[PDB]
């Protein structure tokens, strides 16, 4: 398959007043890994980041296309842009390309920066967007990670037993997928910081 | 079939790259070269298809020299990257795509020593060191094995002749000698051939 | 044209313990979209010490259990004795192996005890190729219940925990939380959930129920 | 997926499961598959659902310019022109299968539209994976000129029998009541299926998770 | 086929068939066989010296390998038969095991033939 | 999978990863990918887990009964021969197998490739699997016939290592044997997730 | 077979009090054919079993002629044994599954029902073995229309009795001819109690068709 | 499908199944596949629902705007006309048989046949889609010059019966329609209604 | 090729077309499609020439050496149950379709259809072949419980004459046998023989 | 991918053949033998699908060898030829086809010296000289160049390094090692390897 040519996993999940996101960290062509430190998640904002895995050059190239669009946005108006907004517009510069699509299957995970209620979200390739209150998942590993979000999220988490939650699952997941690990990074947004961490893990 | 490696030591970027143009079963050329100078500080390492990687290269070269004609200064290895991953990354879905990979080694006055990797379809790769083609499946753990941040270039030549050492003693194409070139502070530098006296 | 085979669903599960071991399977037999039966469990007792989960393509499930009973029957009347689970286990590789350019599409867990009374688990793949385990899932919620097992029972990625021996009582809840997040998850997990306990005492039979959508 | 609609004495009434799937793996569990078109009009999707999303929102972007000009309520058979005509432009390949439901000045009209642009005017449709089960449920109870409740329930018995015959559907119920003088959308108007509650505390206490690295970012 | 008993019991016990086969072998011409140090010899009597007759062609003396050399005593023809299936299961030998032969299995192997013949039908 | 063995003064050192997928998935990660035919005998698992196995028991049921037969153990090349005679009967069937059969003989330490595909060569150094590759380069490296015990024993610990490290399709724990005139002794069975700290830091 | 010809459709079956009630419409089709409008595709097994079979005629008639001669083997013995329908469903498992892996399978889809010893038997036989016991069961697109109201009937009053089974079973086959493209309004019901089998004549389904005038509104 | 249309003198009779399936699968029991062009022009439908829907939208369309810029009640011919244009120039891509028929001042009542290929030609009677392989004998050996109205509506039912007791993608419900200058009469025989005949027993 | 065969009281009917193609080209314009069983057994053929002549050889032979063996005259569904065993066996091999047709003293006037699957069912008519699938209408609407001899012979003619006129891979001439205790009388309608239908003009 | 070859003199036959056992892109063994002694006179060089070489190979050479013990006296490099020939055309059309091409050298008493060409079809052809493999279609030519019948076994040497040095300059496989045998009256003799110490 296309999405398992680099591999590679993102998750999202929701807290109490925060929320979290992670991703791991290897970069490989099929079976060789040619680098550990790939970034599959990228900034829209303060309290606002995208996750995305699948194929790395349209996880590049959507993660650029959408820095610039956001760009555009937040110079017209005069503001940081709401999560939901985000959402529609990642879905419209998915499905332009509805009959030729990028191969990358976002998560996005973010506050409301006006208020602070966290808002997590997954989306086709051709941009169909699906909200939840608990947890989303995309990549290689998928049902690896529902397995274990479905075991260990509980509903109204602090920071740290979120961080927990999302790195037992994402670690537990991705060590059960060949094409996915070699590291995982995990950002936990609240409203007052941004923590990130990289977790020990497995590298084989 | 084509062999490129790059190695960033904590000042310099030290390359190396084949020098058999081969068809069919026969070698038609042995001092062929698969490096481009895109400025005094860059370097590309183009490989692939035929007409690809000649074509895509030069463009990218013509471009940059451009660049460096109409502003005055010239691209950072990291711009220089990033314009050359844009250029194949828009070419991947037309009727004209580039079957290339291709590694960048430069340095910045800023941010010191760069090595990029490139996949055909466009995913770059910023890494410490890397490798292109066949021989690399036998030479990227060696570089595993015995790499360190701090290395010396010396100890970086070392390294790299055991690498190629290794691709003489258990690759089944030939391969005997290999283009070195190092970029540092003060510009391409190129090294002796590294070689083998086959015949 | 034609084909032999067919997916039927199912998942299956099976923990070793210190004195016991656990076999637990959905009951529901499903193909392409639709729901054969609710009541179809995947779970097999096959002497008062072995009992054995077989999931995938039914036609086949059926044939290999019945082939198994008999072979049993066989070697019972052989040797005066009843197999071992080892010997079952071995028995069974060549089984899966003799069809070889024709496989039984059936992925099989055997849990049972040894002759120390310890918890034996072995798993396998459809030709026979089988291994010795302390806990494993197959079937089509395999990749879901796996993973959450590594973490709680192998207690893989935790730092500072106590590495305390699973008891019966906790394995018994980790059976019934996994199969209850797969029916959550697989659309082929449902319905029912049958668990068969052996210890020294024999084996227990116990039914959870799932949800049935 | 399981959507069903039916004409009743005094308007239409809608249904849809809420269950999403990737493959054979339940993605949502909660998925709305009943879109709004116009403030009478309502559609419930099966098929690709980026395409039923977009298609659907089109539709009711261009039927709010159209109802915006022209100072009336928009007509059913507007919305199936519309539709229709798109998805013929396009060949099948956008996998948009619809139940359009609403009311007019002409009454409740329902239509059942596929994905290559044919359309059937029926007092009950069924589309998606479940479809049958549903079918078969309206084959069975249906009779012209129902009362309101008669007809949810109805509907909520085709959309169950979807729901626990098709591996494709599951999890709760949305009806949409559409009348002269009414509009009811149920969000769940029945959760049938819920999640066993959790037997164990799988909770992991702070520590657990070794860390190689820390970056604290404070914010405004 | 031909499925008759040849060689059967006799009811004090013996084995008839075999019996007159070893007289066979006892009208034979003398062979013996010695094993010395870091030498082995074998020497056969009466060549039937007919003079007429080449020596060449009547040799009671044959090698099966390199390794291993043989002499008899009987019916020369199944000593024909016997010596060149021995040749086979030699080279045989070779084929599926790497090594050559030792002297021991390749004297199961004739054994183990003649046993067959002395039971079974035909 | 990733699997070396080479052979030196001291007899033939054979590692293996234990890493098992079926695609993307892994199944396991305890795979005995080193199978012990005899106290005498080691073969190797690449390819087909079940071919492998199968063939190889096969293979030690044949051994034994040569054992009780002659007198005498087979020897390595014998073991090999018939292995690839037995393989080579089901040629394009669909066998996948790549192994390794070391042993000592009374030519010494014995180290034979036997493919699938009925290949049968000796030689001092051997990699099969996905990982082949990656472990040729760091074992090439290192090798030397007059290497020393814990010499050997690091290496092929390295070159396994190193191949999980760049192979998707290895990992999980390295297990190493050693081949002694005297039969074999399981030396090691190390984690990846130790030799990580171990090698690292 | 490899490629089935005349053929029938939908075969339904439920269990109720004392005894079990099968129903399949008389038609063979030759494609989209209605080619043989009055043929049975229901067999006597015994006074204990019956068995009804979707898929390729010719084979059923094959499987209605091997177990035909496997009864009469029987019951020439008169050993005061008889097979029992789980015997025959067992043994019609193990036919399905030989053909299957000779790989000429029958091309048929079976439903066996049966009362013996206080106990109502209905299973389900593949052309490639899978074979299952159930309280109600619908072969095609039976399983599709028929099998939701079975169900939905039976998790609300798993006891029938005989007359509530027939009414179901005779709406479930109006539901047939309403969607089933290859049915036909005309089919036979099968019933089996302690008094043995008895197979009912040409019935046929009574419709509607007032949705007809529904077109403008 | 099975559709039909008899022309007698002082118009034209249509009649058509009401079965569109998908598959085996009957996705409508009760279609309306008699589709009015005009005031007095219909046209039978046959194949790809969507298809014939679409090319009788725009030949609805088209003759609407011609009959208005004309001033004048359209010809049969030139309904019949439209559909082959649309069906011969996108015969490659669309999959539809088509029966025009109606009643017009000038040539009165008339059948014309545009089958798949796009061909035209006017016939006494017309008979098409799956179904209508089975009617040719009987249609063959029933038809008549000079039936009557009522004989060409009883003709139409007893063909249409017939060929939706044969073909499986025919059934449902039979419709007719008889046009003239009077008007437009429809019907619909469904259930009893619907003409039978003897089976064989014995 | 279209066959046909009626039961009536004192036995049956039979009847053929005479065409045998391959491809367009018609190889045989005047074929011989009734085949002689036994004395008062016969069989129509459709499908594979070949196939047809060498299994209706094979049941000839067998049935011939069943009679003398039993001494007494064959029965019809003996005849119909080897073609059914043959047809049944060989049914990836074989492309036949058959209609065993006949009289015998215990069950008088017979018809069995033996189509490609192998399948053997009795029937009060038949009809087979290509061209069959356009007389299924007129046969169904035609027949009548109780037809005379006669009539039968008018009927299968007609039908058979439908057929040819409609279907290409049928035509040439007619073959009728009446078959019945008296014995067997057979006879060709060729030409003006043939039964006519008005062919619509304007 | 393997090569061989052979030269016929007058009184005498020189074989060669690599030494490189390889697989997918790796070398796996460099001190391979391509040759198996049939007779005290006769040498095949067999080279082609993995397991039908050995085991045609050694077929053949057990059974020749069976016949030396078996009558007494070896078989003619004629018969062997022929015996080969016939066994591998006998099973072309069989469930189990051998993919071996092969050469035949040998020395007889009478006909004296001789090299059998064989294609996997099993055609049998006499020839002064032969090459098997993609390395010969760059020395054939060479060999139609230097070849006299009346060369000498020096000469004969010469000109098979002067083959070999144009595989290691033309060539894209790497071939570093060759065993080299010669057969004459007194059997056959091993000559030192050619190789071109490479690394």
């Amino acid at each position: 398959s296309i999405m398992s040519y680099n591999g590679g996993a993102v998750m999202a999940m929701k807290g109490k007043n925060c929320v979290a996101i992670a991703a791991d960290r290897r970069f490989g062509i099929q079976a060789q890994m040619v680098t550990t430190d790939f970034q599959k998640i990228f900034p829209m904002g303060d309290r606002l980041y995208i996750g995305l895995a699948g194929l790395a050059t349209d996880v590049q190239t959507v993660a650029q296309r959408l820095k610039f669009r956001l760009n555009l946005y937040e110079l017209k108006e005069g503001r940081q842009i709401k999560p939901y907004t985000l959402m529609s517009m990642v879905a419209n510069l998915l499905y332009e390309k509805r009959f030729g699509p990028y191969y990358t299957e976002p998560v996005i995970a973010g506050l409301d920066p006006k208020t602070f209620k966290p808002f997590i979200c997954s989306l086709d390739l051709i941009g169909c967007p699906m909200v939840t209150d608990d947890f989303v998942v995309s990549g290689t590993c998928a049902e690896q990670m529902y397995g274990m979000c479905e075991s260990l999220w509980e509903p109204n988490m602090d920071p740290d037993h979120l961080f927990e939650t999302i790195s037992q699952a994402m670690l537990n997941a991705v060590d059960r997928d060949a094409v996915s690990g070699m590291g995982v990074i995990v950002h936990i947004i609240e409203k007052d910081k941004i923590t990130t961490r990289t977790l020990k893990a497995r590298m084989d | 079939m084509e062999y490129l490696i790059g190695i960033q030591g904590p000042d310099y970027v030290l390359v190396a790259s084949d020098r058999v143009a081969a068809s069919n079963i026969v070698q038609m050329k042995d001092d062929h070269d698969k490096m481009f100078k895109m400025s005094e500080k860059i370097l590309l390492l183009c490989v692939g298809e035929a007409g690809d990687t000649v074509q895509f290269a030069e463009y990218i070269q013509k471009n940059v020299q451009l660049y460096k004609m109409r502003n005055g200064y010239e691209l950072s290895p990291t711009a220089a990257a990033n314009f050359t991953r844009r250029n194949l990354a828009d070419c991947l879905r037309s009727r004209t795509p580039y079957h290339v990979n291709l590694l960048l080694a430069g340095y910045d006055e800023h941010e010191g020593p760069a090595l990029y990797y490139m996949d055909y379809l466009a995913a770059l790769a910023k890494a410490p060191f890397a490798a292109h083609g066949y021989g690399a499946f036998l030479t990227l753990s060696i570089l595993d094995r015995y790499y360190t941040p701090t290395i010396s270039r010396e100890r970086a030549v070392e390294l790299l002749r055991k690498c190629l050492e290794e691709l003489q003693k258990r690759f089944i194409l030939n391969l005997p000698t290999f283009s070195v070139r190092i970029i540092d502070k003060n510009g391409i530098h190129d090294l002796d051939n590294i070689s083998f006296p086959k015949q | 044209r034609f084909s032999p085979y067919v997916f039927n669903g199912g998942t299956i599960l099976a923990i070793a313990g210190e004195d016991f071991a656990i076999v637990a399977s959905d009951t529901r037999l499903s193909e392409g979209f639709s729901i054969h039966t609710r009541d179809s469990p995947k779970c097999y007792k096959l002497t008062d010490k072995t009992v054995i989960g077989c999931s995938g393509f039914h036609g086949d499930c059926l044939t290999l259990t019945k082939i198994i009973e008999a072979r049993l029957k066989m070697y019972k009347h052989s040797n005066n004795k009843a197999m071992t689970t080892g010997a079952i286990a071995a028995m069974l590789s060549t089984i899966l192996y003799s069809r070889r350019f024709f496989p039984y599409y059936v992925y099989n867990i055997i849990g049972g005890l040894d002759e120390e009374g310890k918890g034996a688990v072995y798993s396998f793949d459809p030709v026979g190729s089988y291994q010795r385990d302390s806990f494993k899932a197959g079937g089509s919620a395999s990749a879901m219940l796996q993973p959450l097992l590594d973490n709680q029972v192998g207690f893989k990625n935790m730092q500072n925990v106590e590495h305390v021996p699973l008891s019966l009582d906790r394995a018994m809840r980790l059976v019934k939380d996994v199969f209850i997040s797969a029916a959550e998850r697989d659309v082929y997990t449902g319905d029912a959930l049958r668990i068969c306990i052996v210890t020294k005492e024999g084996i227990r039979e116990e039914t959870v129920s799932l949800r049935k959508d | 997926t399981t959507i069903a609609g039916v004409v009743y004495k005094d308007g239409i009434v809608l249904g849809a499961d809420t269950r999403a799937t990737e493959g054979m793996v339940v993605a949502d569990k909660n998925c709305s598959k009943i879109h709004f078109i116009s403030p009478n009009i309502y559609c419930c999707g099966a098929g690709t659902a980026a395409d039923t999303d977009m298609t659907t929102q089109l539709i009711s972007s261009n039927l709010e310019l159209h109802s915006l000009s022209t100072g009336r309520l928009p007509r059913v058979v507007t919305a199936n022109r519309m539709l229709k005509q798109m998805l013929f432009r396009y060949q099948g390949y956008i996998g948009a299968a619809l139940v359009l439901g609403g009311v007019d000045v002409t009454g409740p009209h329902l239509y059942s539209i596929y994905p290559h642009g044919s359309t059937d005017k029926l007092p009950y449709v069924t589309m998606g994976s479940g479809s049958l089960a549903a079918m078969a449920v309206f084959e069975d109870k249906f009779r012209p000129d129902m009362e309101e409740e008669e007809a949810k329930n109805l509907v909520s018995e085709a959309i169950a029998a979807g729901i626990f015959n098709d591996l494709g559907s599951g999890s709760n119920i949305d009806l949409c009541v559409i009348s002269k003088n009414k509009l009811d959308f149920l969000r769940p108007y029945t959760v049938p299926n819920k999640k066993g509650t959790r037997l164990g505390r799988y909770r992991c206490e702070k520590g657990t998770t070794a860390v190689l690295t820390e970056k604290i970012t404070p914010l405004e | 086929s031909y499925d008759r008993a040849i060689t059967v019991f006799s009811p004090d016990g013996h084995l008839f068939q075999v019996e007159y086969a070893q007289e066979a072998v006892k009208k034979g011409s003398t062979a013996v066989g010695v094993r010395g140090r870091d030498i082995v010899v074998l020497g056969v009597e009466k060549k039937s010296v007919a003079k007429l007759q080449d020596e060449r062609t009547v040799r009671k003396i044959c090698a099966l390998d390199d390794n291993v050399c043989m002499a008899f005593a009987g019916l020369t023809a199944d000593a024909r038969i016997v010596i060149n299936r021995a040749r086979v299961e030699c080279q045989s030998h070779r084929l599926t095991v790497e090594d050559p032969v030792t002297v021991e299995y390749i004297t199961r192997y004739i054994a183990s033939l003649k046993q067959r013949y002395t039971q079974s039908n035909g | 999978t990733t699997t070396l063995a080479f052979k030196f003064r001291h007899g033939v050192i054979v590692a293996a990863d234990s890493r098992a997928t079926a695609g993307a998935y892994i199944a396991s990660q305890t795979v005995k990918k080193v199978i012990e035919i005899n106290p005498y005998l080691l073969g190797t698992m690449a390819g087909g887990a079940a071919d492998c196995s199968f063939w190889e028991r096969l293979l030690a049921r044949q051994c034994r009964i040569y054992e009780l037969r002659n007198k005498e153990r087979i020897s390595v090349a014998a073991a090999s021969k018939l292995l690839a005679n037995m393989v080579y009967q089901y040629k394009g069937m669909g066998l996948s197998m790549g192994t390794m059969i070391c042993g000592w003989d009374k030519r010494g330490p014995g180290l034979y490739y036997v493919d699938s595909e009925g290949n049968r060569i000796s030689g001092a150094t051997f990699s099969v699997g996905s990982g082949s590759v990656y472990a040729y380069g760091v074992m090439d490296r290192g090798y030397s016939y007059d290497l020393e015990v814990e010499q050997a024993y690091d290496l092929a610990r390295r070159a396994i290592y190193q191949a999980t490290y760049r192979d998707a399709y290895s990992g999980g724990a390295v297990n190493l044997y050693h081949v002694r005139e005297d039969g074999w002794i399981r030396v090691s069975s190390d984690n990846v997730a130790d030799l990580h700290e171990k090698y690292s830091g | 077979t490899q490629n089935p010809m005349v053929t029938g459709t939908s075969v339904l079956g439920v269990k109720f009090e004392g005894g079990v009630v099968i129903a399949a419409d008389m038609l063979g089709s030759y494609g989209s054919l209605a080619r043989f409008r009055n043929i049975s595709r229901i067999m006597r097994v015994n006074n204990s079993t019956m068995l009804g079979a979707s898929g390729d005629y010719a084979d059923f008639q094959y499987l209605k002629q091997v177990l035909g001669q496997m009864v009469i083997d029987e019951e020439l013995l008169g050993d005061g044994h008889s097979y029992s329908p789980r015997a025959i469903h067992s043994w019609l498992t193990r036919a399905m599954y030989s053909r299957r892996s000779k790989m000429n399978p029958l091309w048929n889809t079976m439903v066996i029902g049966g009362y013996a010893d206080g106990e109502s038997f209905l299973g389900y036989v593949d052309m490639l073995g899978v074979a299952y016991e159930a309280p109600s069961l619908a072969t095609g697109y039976g399983a599709y229309l028929a099998q939701p109201l079975l169900r939905e009937v039976l998790e609300k009053q798993p006891v029938l009795s005989q007359t509530e089974a027939r009414d179901l079973v005779e709406r479930c086959m109006r539901v047939l001819y309403y969607r089933d493209a290859r049915s036909y309004n005309r089919f036979q019901i099968a019933t089996v109690t302690e008094k043995g089998v008895e197979i009912e004549g040409p019935l046929s389904t009574e419709t509607n068709w007032d949705i007809a005038h529904m077109i403008s509104g | 499908t099975t559709i039909m249309a008899v022309q007698f003198d002082g118009g034209v009779v249509l009649g058509a199944d009401s079965r569109t399936t998908t598959g085996s699968y009957i996705a409508n029991r009760v279609t309306d596949k008699l589709t009015p062009i005009h005031d007095r022009i219909f046209c039978c439908r046959s194949g790809s629902a969507a298809d014939t829907q679409a090319v009788a939208d725009a030949v609805t369309y088209q003759l609407g705007f011609h009959s208005i810029e004309l001033n004048e009640p359209p010809l049969v011919h030139t309904a019949a006309s439209l559909f082959k244009e649309m069906c011969y120039r996108y015969r490659e891509d669309l999959m539809a048989g088509i029966i025009i028929a109606g009643w017009d001042p000038q040539e009165g009542g008339q059948v014309y046949s545009v089958p798949m290929g796009g061909m035209m030609v006017r016939q006494s009677f017309a008979i098409g889609g799956s179904g209508s392989s089975y009617i040719y004998g009987y249609v063959d050996a029933t038809y008549r010059e000079g039936m009557t109205k009522e004989e060409c509506l009883q003709f139409t039912a007893n063909a249409l019966a017939l060929a939706m007791e044969r073909d499986g993608s025919s059934g449902g419900v039979i419709r007719l329609a008889a046009i003239a200058e009077s008007g437009v009469e429809r019907q619909v025989l469904l259930g009893d209604q619907i003409p039978k005949f003897a089976v064989a027993t014995l």
